[PDB]
């Protein structure tokens, strides 16, 4: 961790001095509340049939995008305000901030 | 083996299919889905957390690299210039492109199985997931070798790494500046804009600047916002042939889209001139993300809005009322008491059909379905999310543009100058841009203005 430095690393390595790892790449994300899983430690919620969630079974994924998200492509809104741009801007600065991996 | 199987095994989470499933009548089939890694792999005494490969910082990470192997690679080390890797093989009518990527299995070459285009190589591997994303990356390359280009000419006695880094320094305020000038503001709206991004006081190093597990889910906001199809335009704005108004679903990997046809120009043309999808609590997101989504490039087509909810599973994120208590809103019981706070009783007789309790609705689910903020783009809780996370990243970044010794006080002067129209204006062919805000301009000739208009970024202040 260099005293005095006029560039930021590749990595994002001592930008806190203090913790030279926050914000730092192939680290674990912060948490702002703690994670619930179906086993309390890393099972995820409609892992295990029967397995309830707070008292009401899970609902498939699948289903919730089918019956609340699915409309028809023919009666689309466009927003009278924002321009595509906007749109392609939000992916390209999500993509400066995160990447969660999986295995292959 | 979760790209083929249905058989839930680690490290495979498949998305079940319900009866009468309007596209996939098969019961037996699934929705392919990978865990994604964990921090601690198999430990029976943490609980179970996900990695970020990337900085969390708006560094323009996307351009340089999170990892110092890939950034290397990435530049031109033949010369000492301070460039960035240009494509050997092909060009945007002279203009730079995208150097190519070499992979085991190229995704991009299954989009146009003759046209033997690949992938292209950028700081962040998503580069080629659309011609949009693409264009975007590629603008931001050349802004960088235009940078070393006429620091070159005022510095000459500078070399290479101090080249790279000085335009670097540059790229990155302009993504800072855009981001939180232009962009920010019209996803929160003008209350929570105030509320969650008071006016920069100065970088304070108490404030955490990782991105919070739940962000990666509720930034997905975006793809409400998503179109489609992919509109390309000609000079005077006019639909361009070839494919004017593409399916999504046949541009997700085209990387040939960007090499045979017209090169980022007609793409960028659009993003501009077109409006973008608005989210409406019966018409959340579009059947070519919802039903198509990577449909030419694997065994089945994907369900992006089902695979948020599943990830906010995998990754064990709290439910809708948890958030709620978070962010200090109020926490719906009752199915009533959810319509009234959706401003909508047909919505929440819906999600109480499903999820049975307000708690259980998943954060990404819940996020969307809020009313939007006046003048924004999402509703109170995604504002607060997506507002609380940008602000430790502003606050955090000891290198932010506006902190007392990133930039002396003419470089700011100058910087603050800077626009997206005007970066288009230097890195492409394109003679007429968007009228600042960029984002909210979308209509020719009503928002459109010429070059000689916007003035470019004046490098005076940064000679030695
Ligand atoms: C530098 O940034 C620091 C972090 O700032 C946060 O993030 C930025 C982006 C903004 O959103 C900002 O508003 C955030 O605060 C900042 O330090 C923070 O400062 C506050 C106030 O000094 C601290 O809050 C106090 O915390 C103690 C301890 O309890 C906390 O932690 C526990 C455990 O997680 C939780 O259960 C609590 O909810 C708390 O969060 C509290 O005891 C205290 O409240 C008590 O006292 C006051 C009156 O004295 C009463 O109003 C309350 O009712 C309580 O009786 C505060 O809640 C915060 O912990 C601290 N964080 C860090 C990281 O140190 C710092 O001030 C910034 N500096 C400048 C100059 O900007
Ligand atoms: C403004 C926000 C935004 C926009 C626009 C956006 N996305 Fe997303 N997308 C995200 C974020 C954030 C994530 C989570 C990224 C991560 O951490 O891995 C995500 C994740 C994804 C994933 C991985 C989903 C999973 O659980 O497996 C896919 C696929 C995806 N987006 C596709 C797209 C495509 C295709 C586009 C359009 C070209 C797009 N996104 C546009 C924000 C956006
Ligand atoms: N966190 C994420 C993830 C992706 C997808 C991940 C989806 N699976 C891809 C991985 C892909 C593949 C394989 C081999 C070599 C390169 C890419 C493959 C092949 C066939 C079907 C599916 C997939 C993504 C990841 C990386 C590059 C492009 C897209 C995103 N795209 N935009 N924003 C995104 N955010
Ligand atoms: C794959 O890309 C090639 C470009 O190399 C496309 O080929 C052109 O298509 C038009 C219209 O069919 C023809 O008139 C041209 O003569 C073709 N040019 C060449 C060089 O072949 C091809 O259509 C694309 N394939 C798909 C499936 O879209
Ligand atoms: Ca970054
Ligand atoms: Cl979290
Ligand atoms: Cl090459």
């Amino acid at each position: 961790c260099p005293e005095q430095d006029k560039y930021r690393t590749i990595t994002g390595m001592c930008n806190n001095r203090r913790s030279p790892t926050l914000g730092a790449s192939n680290r674990a994300f912060v948490r702002w509340l703690p994670a619930e899983y179906e086993d309390g430690f890393s099972l995820p919620y409609g892992w295990t049939p029967g397995v309830k969630r707070n008292g009401f079974p899970v609902a498939l994924a699948r289903a919730v995008s089918n019956e609340i998200v699915r409309f028809p492509t023919d009666q689309l809104t466009p927003d009278q305000e924002r321009s595509l741009m906007f749109m392609q801007w939000g992916q390209l600065l999500d993509h400066d901030l995160d990447f969660t991996p999986e295995p292959a | 083996n979760c790209e083929t199987s249905c058989v839930q095994q680690p490290p495979c989470f498949p998305l079940k299919i319900p009866p009468n499933d309007p596209r996939i009548k098969n019961q037996a089939d699934c929705i392919p889905f990978f865990r994604s890694c964990p921090a601690c792999p198999g430990s029976n005494i943490t609980i179970r957390n996900q990695i970020n490969a990337l900085t969390s910082f708006v560094d323009a990470s996307m351009v340089y690299g999170s990892e110092e192997p890939l950034a290397r690679n990435l530049r031109n080390m033949s010369n000492q210039l301070g460039l960035l890797a240009v494509n050997q093989r092909f060009q945007d009518n002279g203009r730079a492109l995208l150097p190519f990527d070499n992979l085991h299995d190229d995704p991009c070459l299954l989009t146009n199985r003759s046209a033997r285009i690949p992938c292209f190589l950028a700081g962040d591997t998503r580069s080629s997931e659309m011609p949009e994303l693409t264009s975007m990356h590629t603008l931001l390359l050349r802004e960088h070798n235009r940078l070393a280009t006429e620091l070159k000419s005022l510095n000459p006695r500078w070399d290479g790494e101090r080249l790279y880094q000085e335009a670097r320094k540059i790229v990155g305020a302009m993504v800072q500046i855009i981001t939180y000038r232009d962009y920010l503001p019209l996803v929160l709206g003008p209350t929570a804009m105030r509320k969650y991004l008071p006016t920069y006081r100065s970088y304070n190093d108490s404030v955490d600047p990782r991105i919070a597990n739940v962000f990666t889910n509720a930034f997905r906001y975006g793809h409400t916002l998503i179109q489609p199809f992919m509109f390309r335009l000609d000079n005077r704005y006019q639909p361009m042939e070839p494919n004017p108004r593409v399916p999504l679903s046949r541009v997700f990997f085209a990387s040939w889209r960007v090499v045979l046809e017209g090169g980022i120009d007609p793409i960028l043309r659009g993003l501009m001139a077109t409006p973008a999808k608005l989210n409406r609590q019966n018409q959340i997101a579009v059947d070519e993300i919802r039903e198509r989504l990577f449909e030419q490039v694997m065994r089945i087509g994907l369900d992006l809005p089902a695979l948020n909810m599943q990830r906010s599973r995998d990754h064990g994120l709290p439910g809708y009322n948890a958030w709620r208590r978070f962010c200090g809103l109020p926490q719906p019981e009752t199915v009533g008491q959810l319509g009234t706070v959706l401003r909508n009783l047909k919505l929440a007789r819906k999600l109480m059909e499903q999820y049975g309790t307000p708690n259980n609705i998943d954060i990404w689910m819940g996020g969307v379905s809020e009313p939007l903020k006046r003048k924004g783009r999402v509703g109170p809780l995604l504002a607060c999310i997506i507002g609380t996370q940008f602000r430790k990243l502003r606050d955090g970044d000891r290198f932010w543009w506006e902190n007392e010794g990133v930039f002396s006080m003419q470089q700011r002067q100058a910087l603050a100058q800077i626009s997206l129209p005007r970066i288009i204006c230097d890195n492409t062919g394109i003679t007429t841009v968007s009228k600042n805000n960029i984002f909210m301009s979308n209509s020719y000739p009503r928002d459109f203005v010429n070059c000689s208009t916007l003035p470019a970024l004046n490098l005076a202040s940064w000679r030695e």
